[PDB]
């Protein structure tokens, strides 16, 4: 019982009162493991415990390297802790809600192939029934698509059928393309490509260019790389209760939490709302397209202190031009900081050409609006707005007349016909211009074929600068 | 519930009851929010409920620690086994995730057997600390067991 | 105990009914420096017993507010 007698010997926990048995727990473990270097000093052994606490956390952090960036893990914790950066940002005081659906994207896909039409599918009934198309139901405004989309026809099926679930809730489909949709199977090689214009005019595309050119792909975006959700640990800059924890990051960048990026470019579809309540405002550095507070990684390259870049590459100004003429939102980063920047966030709807008369030339520049998807959030909401507000109306005493002044007075406070009004008329009234014409159906009276025809406000992009020097004035 | 009144006359007879109100139900011409649906696998397996009968759920900043916990988010998976001599080893894990502070590793290897008893290794280390170079009669008794061999390894198997 | 209480304050008529405070105090006991009696000096001894204060009924006290 010499056991018994350290701890009465030792007068702080002696008559067996309380941490008799943790600190009897303490003694004994730490004589099994003395008998690889026999040493009696204590301040040596206040070390000694130190190197069995060093060599500890070599057997711990090792295994929790492993318990955790697993593939089942990793892509079950960047799906769910990628929605808590979805929910933080988010203002929901300010009228703002986000259901939660769980499928498969595998499950997706058979459950268009379930129904013989959209109209009768099981993501209809999430997506319109039971929100847009539902008396008092709250709309849908868009579609985060939590995938990571290839190009083969398993993913060009599905987005065939959600251009057309699109095109009848009004609301687009936001999600991402992979890193195998360009062809490159590791991400971080995206700047080594010299031409990707001739990259997308490849026969393995057919299923996209055909996607491309179809009408309803205008409620279809594909959004940017990737981000990084989760800062890895450290005992000092972001330690753990009770743990000196440090997240050993290989070489290997599909270690860090990468998240998906349908999830950042829909909180500035919501931080866009909860500050004008429309959404035109999602392309701008300074101007709602800003994804900021991006988690930052500063570790020690080959001799410098640099910093892990928040998205996995450094997007160039002409190759983002290039992704927004084909159809991307991409997202480059501000880089050297923690922000990032949405700059076009172009559907993947191709603008078609069409030939050189005086329409001709004026309805290109008309259906090159529709493909843009700022101007789409502008009319989605002309279709949750007025689908809503027409349908109490439904047994009343109206007329025609009273049909084309009850929308008429109705627009006209979204509508801010001036040619330079402040920053906040146009985007509290983000319409410029707004054309009713309601007409009749014969036959049947009293069905009303009207024609909303809104136009919105311009914004900017591109100059040339053509810079010289007159010498005199 | 009976006012209280007097005998009817030609005098005048006032009394008092409360009257039932006029309302008129006000107007209030709500807005729709922006509700968005996000979707996307959020779980680790693929239910067998088809999706016509399956639910959405609505998430705010309030109830998202509601949402993870009834969600049942069960990962189970086999990992390499780090804390032996072998590299060819593996060792399955149990998680059970109530919320956001179980992604952080005290959470997580506080679900793992193999990894509560080193914590505990851990926390058997640290109250050894404290006491330990504050007295300096502790390295006499090491030498004391340095002698005593054949009782001191009678008292580590217990 | 209180069900015929209970039974009062449910009643309609029972809204011209106010039940007052605790009590109050009237008259403070003489004494032969402060408030003195004529050709006499009288120290009322006041026990522990503070039923010996002329203490009156508030029913006089928040009529005096009603009136005031």
């Amino acid at each position: 019982g010499s056991l018994l007698d350290e701890i009465m010997a030792q007068t702080r926990i002696a008559p067996s009162e309380e941490g008799y048995d943790i600190a009897k727990k303490g003694v004994a473990a730490f004589i099994e493991n003395l008998m690889g270097s026999q040493h009696s000093a204590e301040p040596v052994n206040k070390s000694l415990v130190d190197q069995m606490l060093v060599e500890l956390d070599k057997k711990i952090s090792a295994q929790m390297d492993e318990i955790l960036h697993n593939s089942q893990f990793q892509a079950m914790e960047s799906a769910w802790r990628g929605l808590k950066l979805f929910v933080d940002r988010t203002d929901f005081r300010e009228n703002n809600k986000v259901e939660i659906l769980h499928v498969t994207k595998d499950e997706l896909l058979e459950d268009f192939e379930f129904a013989p039409e959209t109209a009768q599918s099981g993501l209809y009934k999430h997506v319109y029934s039971a929100g847009y198309g539902q008396f008092g139901g709250e709309p849908v405004g868009a579609i985060i698509g939590n995938y990571a989309f290839t190009p083969s026809t398993p993913d060009m099926k599905l987005l065939q059928y959600m251009g057309a679930l699109g095109a009848m809730a009004h609301a687009p489909f936001i999600s991402s393309v992979g890193p195998e949709f360009f062809g490159i199977d590791s991400f971080e090689e995206l700047p080594n490509i010299k031409d990707l214009k001739s990259t997308f005019e490849s026969p393995k595309y057919t299923k996209w260019r055909s996607l491309r050119e179809s009408e309803d792909a205008r409620y279809l975006g594909l959004t940017a790389p990737r981000f990084l959700l989760r800062v890895p640990y450290d005992p000092i800059e972001n330690p753990v209760k009770s743990f000196n924890y440090a997240e050993n990051v290989s070489a290997s960048h599909e270690h860090y939490l990468w998240g998906n990026t349908a999830f950042a470019f829909a909180t500035r579809l919501t931080d866009s709302f909860a500050k004008y309540r429309w959404c035109p405002n999602i392309i701008g550095p300074q101007s709602g397209g800003a994804v900021e507070d991006l988690p930052v990684h500063v570790f020690e390259s080959m001799g410098a202190l640099q910093s892990k870049i928040p998205t996995e590459v450094l997007i160039t100004d002409r190759k983002e031009f290039e992704l927004a003429e084909e159809g991307f939102i991409a997202l480059t980063m501000r880089k050297g900081s923690d922000n990032a920047a949405f700059f076009s966030a172009n559907s993947i709807q191709k603008p078609k050409v069409f030939p050189n008369t005086k329409e001709g030339k004026e309805a290109e520049t008309n259906y090159k609006l529709g493909t843009q998807l700022p101007y789409m959030m502008i009319i989605n909401r002309l279709a949750h707005y007025v689908k809503v507000l027409q349908r109490e109306q439904i047994g009343a005493w109206k007329e025609r007349q009273d049909l084309e002044r009850e929308l008429n007075s109705w627009i006209k406070q979204y509508v801010a016909d001036q040619e330079n009004p402040p920053a906040d008329v146009r985007s509290r009234r983000p319409l410029r211009a707004a054309r009713i014409e309601v007409m009749d159906v014969e036959g049947n009276p009293g069905w009303y074929q009207v024609s909303l025809s809104v136009r919105p406000h311009f914004k900017y992009m591109g100059a040339n600068f053509e810079l010289s020097l007159v010498g005199r004035l | 519930s009976k006012e209280g009144s007097v005998a009817p006359k030609e005098r005048i007879n006032i009394k008092y009851i409360p009257a039932t109100g006029d309302a008129q139900a006000e107007v209030a011409e709500v807005e729709l929010p922006l509700k968005t649906l996000v979707v996307g696998d959020f779980k680790g397996h693929a239910e067998q409920t088809p999706l016509e009968e399956r639910a959405t759920v609505t998430v705010d900043k309030n109830n998202f620690e509601a949402v993870m916990r009834e969600s049942e988010l069960k990962i189970t998976a086999t990992v390499k086994n780090k804390l032996t001599d072998d590299e060819n080893a593996e060792l399955p894990v149990e998680l059970n995730f109530k919320s956001l502070a179980d992604f952080a590793p005290d959470a997580v290897a506080s679900q793992v057997p193999e990894l509560k008893k080193l914590i505990e290794l851990r926390e058997a280390l640290v109250a050894l600390k404290g006491p330990l170079g504050n007295i300096p009669a502790f390295r006499e008794r090491l030498q004391s067991l340095l002698n005593s061999e054949e009782s001191r390894e009678k008292l580590l198997a217990e």
